[PDB]
């Protein structure tokens, strides 16, 4: 099919996944605070 | 490269030939232009004025009787003109004014003489800036 | 001497003859004055193609007749490499650079 | 109450002419693009996206203003 | 209402596309580059 | 179930449909369906090489690809009329931009620590306006964040809604008296030109996204 | 001022500039070489198509 | 209502099949022939380098 | 070398060779590709001269 | 409801001069066009399609103006 | 309803001054036209048709603007 190469995605691209988790938790606060509209 | 290759040329003796240089200052039709290390390729006709050449050393000041400044695209500036000039020795007001009034008198003659007379009037009044 | 050559074989072609040259190494005043006389009475600006024939000393015991073309000012805007150089439209720089090219090329031809 | 929808409609009216900055702006870029290629024909690929890139910078800013009309329209 | 829905499925596709393109779809073309240059250089 | 999540499924299926069925059995010659992604690879390669200019520049070359292609594909799907808005949810796109900007900040602060705030003094100034250039850089520091998403989807919220309402205009053009059938072609060509511009507001807006975040990655990884 | 229109060509313009700088020379250092630069003795005779002549004029 | 937009899209795709697809055909064909030409020429060249 | 010439004449499928066969004939291919991704030098040097960049810009 | 369509009509009135950048815009593009063929005579076949590119999706912006002025007039 | 025709009339008033930009634009066109033909006497009536072309469908915007003013009278 397609030859899998172990390309560095965790030891390179951690902080954008970290920011995605942080925006998910801030969105949890937002959609628990601003869904009573 | 850093710096600039200067090639100053006169019909009797070329003064600079491939010298490395920092700044030149020279009078063009669009005004007084200074050229530094890299530059836009540009052909500037040279009205008779003053050219100042600054290097790692100081800046030598020349009066110049006009010509062409030409920036070869590898940032090599050539100046192709006629007359050199010392610090201040080659010009004296006794030869300037006493001939200059006669030249203004020739400026009222017939057309071919009067045009060259007016040109020399303009050149002597440019030399007034060298009188400074 | 080249006048007495070419007048013997083509007296119809010759229209101007400069005399009184070879007494010294020529300076810019003589060549520039002839450059003015070419564009005051001969009207070389209308001419598309101009060539200068000079004598080229390759070494001391060798020589060469040589052609050296003079590009007119109309050609310079038609140059494929022309627009690289920033030139003005408001300063007539080809219309003066052509005359300066004629001046120094005839000076190199004479000297 | 009979005025607030009419006021939102005149608010859509006043919020319209901000695409004027679009109407000038992209103009000079193409103007510069013609002066980009007039004095140097063999560099045009160098500027053929790089002009139009700025196009999408200016156009979208013009396309800011009228959608602020549209959510003021609704 | 559906900020969680769009956001969560979009982020899941973001992680999918990052790891997916990186492990598969870029170096499958880089192999074409290196193969063409290794034929041409020999 | 969500039709927008189904749209993400369509995105991943077309992404499978750009390389896998494209590749005629792993051939050197690089066939016509492969020249597309070949040219896309080279126009992102020659972009972000000269953009960030790092000695280690290709390390962030993957993400700039996958931040491009998602925006490049999701603005070629809703171009089909009978669809729903993909990229016009400003909440999702600006959320993505906030993730990108915060990841840039975390990356630069882990690389530089305290001196990452050396970006706020870009060039030499006299004394009495040294902090002012700081302030409206800090005021521009999150303006860097917010506008980038708030551009593109608001383009798309201005995009397809445009082709909504003018359609209704041509729906309110052709139900008055039969003389509306004569020379009623120029609104159709006008909406045709709207779709012509809509391909631009897809493609070139995606490339705008890519080039601005390329500059943002260069500023975040290297200090000036 | 309108020397391009009324007077000399541009090479001749700078030639008149050269004679002006050489005329406003320092009389101490106005050497024989510079006076050699201003020694115009060339003569020109505009021949015609029938190999006719004018008088030799000192340019 | 929305059938007018799909009608504009049908006219646009008619223009695309008239105009763009032969140009991209010529573009892909030129790139294909150029790649095949250089790729075959390098092989024939080092064939002659063996023959040298 | 005569055998190499004879093999060269009948075995050039130059418009239809699979890159998997090139990986099979050279593990240098996959070695350089994998090291190139691990270092991250996505630029292929010496490529643009004989093979065009072919992009829009 | 006696006032809303009147205010829509004046809103279409003020949404009319946003095509001001139409009347300048495309025009000054042609300005450089007349420049571009002047100082470069053999570039016309080059420039005018790209220039008409810089015509078309420079004037359609102005079209946006009057379609606002067409819709707030009517719809 | 006694108000709405007056609002139509003042709307036709404010929907009129868009000819500002067309009058500036065609003037800039003729400005570059004279500035391009004075630096090029040899090529005059090759460009002048394209000049009057850009003139015509640049002034078509102001034509649209005042006919919008006429229908906003109506």
């Amino acid at each position: 099919m397609l030859k899998r190469f172990p390309t560095p995605i965790l030891k390179v691209y951690w902080p954008f996944f970290v920011a995605g988790a942080a925006v998910y938790y801030g969105m949890s606060k937002a959609a628990d605070l601003s869904s009573n509209t | 490269s850093s710096g600039l290759k200067l090639q100053f040329a006169l019909p009797h003796e070329t003064l600079y030939s491939g010298s490395e240089v920092t700044q030149v200052n020279l009078p063009a039709k669009s005004g007084r232009i200074g050229v530094l290390a890299n530059h836009v390729p540009t052909v500037e006709q040279l009205l008779p004025g003053v050219v100042e050449v600054m290097e790692g050393s100081n800046s030598k000041k020349f009066f110049i009787s006009g010509g062409f400044a030409t920036v070869q695209p590898d940032s090599q500036l050539c100046v192709t003109a006629i007359e050199a000039f010392p610090l201040e020795s080659f010009s004296q007001e006794n030869i300037k004014n006493l001939l200059a009034e006669a030249k203004k008198n020739v400026s009222s003659s017939d057309a071919r003489e009067a045009a060259e007379a007016a040109i020399q009037v303009e050149v002597l009044e440019n030399l007034q800036s060298v009188l400074k | 001497k080249i006048k007495m050559q070419l007048l013997r074989t083509h007296p119809n072609n010759i229209k101007l003859s400069i005399n009184g040259i070879g007494k010294d190494a020529p300076t810019f005043q003589e060549s520039a004055l002839i450059a003015d006389k070419l564009l005051s009475v001969m009207k070389a600006g209308t001419y598309p193609k101009i060539s200068i024939f000079y004598n080229d000393p390759v070494s001391s015991l060798s020589f060469e007749p040589s052609e050296k073309p003079i590009f007119n000012a109309k050609t310079i805007e038609q140059s494929p490499s022309f627009g690289k150089f920033e030139i003005d439209t408001d300063a007539n720089v080809p219309r003066d650079l052509f005359e300066y090219t004629l001046a120094n090329q005839m000076l190199t031809a004479m000297a | 109450m009979q005025l607030v929808l009419a006021a939102k409609y005149i608010g859509a009216g006043i919020s319209t002419i901000g695409l004027l900055g679009a109407g000038i702006g992209i103009a000079i870029v193409f103007a510069a693009l013609i002066n980009g290629v007039s004095r140097n024909p063999s560099i045009k690929d160098t500027v053929f996206p790089m002009a139009i890139l700025g196009f999408a910078l200016s156009e979208a800013t013009g396309l800011f203003c009228l959608m602020v009309s549209f959510l003021l329209l609704f | 209402f559906y900020f969680m829905n769009q956001l969560t499925y979009g982020f899941l596709l973001m992680i999918t596309l990052l790891i997916l393109f990186s492990q598969f779809f870029l170096p499958m073309i880089l192999r074409l580059y290196v193969s063409r240059l290794f034929i041409s250089k020999l | 179930l969500t039709t927008f999540s189904l749209y993400t499924i369509i995105v991943l299926l077309v992404i499978t449909s750009l390389y896998t069925l494209t590749n005629n059995n792993n051939k050197i010659i690089g066939s016509r369906w492969l020249i597309s992604q070949e040219a896309i690879y080279d126009t992102i390669m020659n972009m972000t090489k000269g953009q960030i200019g790092g000695k280690n520049w290709g390390l962030y070359f993957p993400m700039i690809f996958t931040l491009f292609m998602f925006i490049f594909i999701a603005n070629l799907i809703s171009m089909i009329p009978y669809s729903f808005a993909l990229s016009a949810h400003l909440v999702f796109i600006i959320s993505l931009s906030i993730v990108i900007w915060l990841g840039n900040t975390i990356l630069g602060l882990y690389k530089h620590g305290w001196v990452f705030f050396s970006l706020f003094v870009p060039a030499g100034t006299p004394l009495p306006l040294v902090p002012l250039l700081v302030i409206i850089e800090t005021l521009s520091y999150f303006a860097r964040a917010i506008s980038l998403g708030l551009r593109l989807g608001s383009n798309i919220l201005a995009g397809h809604l445009l082709m909504v309402i003018l359609a209704g205009l041509t729906f309110n053009f052709m139900l008055i008296n039969l003389f509306t059938l004569v020379f009623g072609f120029v609104p159709l060509a006008m909406i045709l030109a709207i779709m012509m511009l809509e391909f631009a507001i897809g493609i070139i807006q995606g490339y705008v996204w890519a080039i601005l975040t390329a500059s943002y990655l260069k500023d975040a990884v290297y200090l000036h | 001022s309108a020397w391009r229109k009324a007077g000399i060509s541009y090479a001749a313009y700078l030639n008149v500039a050269a004679q002006a700088i050489r005329s406003s020379l320092k009389t101490e250092l106005q050497t024989a070489s510079v006076l050699n630069r201003s020694q115009t003795d060339a003569f020109y005779t505009q021949y015609k198509n029938g190999t006719a002549a004018s008088e030799p004029t000192p340019i | 209502d929305e059938s007018i937009l799909l009608l504009t899209f049908l006219g646009f795709t008619g223009l695309v099949a008239k105009y763009l697809a032969p140009a991209y055909k010529d573009f892909a064909d030129a790139r294909m022939k150029k790649v095949s030409d250089v790729l075959n020429a390098s092989r024939n060249k080092h064939v002659e380098a063996v023959k040298d | 070398l005569q055998s190499t010439l004879d093999n060269i004449q009948s075995a050039r499928p130059f418009d239809e060779l699979t890159v998997d066969d090139l990986t099979k004939i050279k593990p240098e291919i996959d070695a350089k590709v994998e090291e190139m991704v691990k270092k991250g030098k996505w630029d292929v040097p010496g490529y643009k001269d004989r093979f065009g960049n072919l992009n829009v810009m």
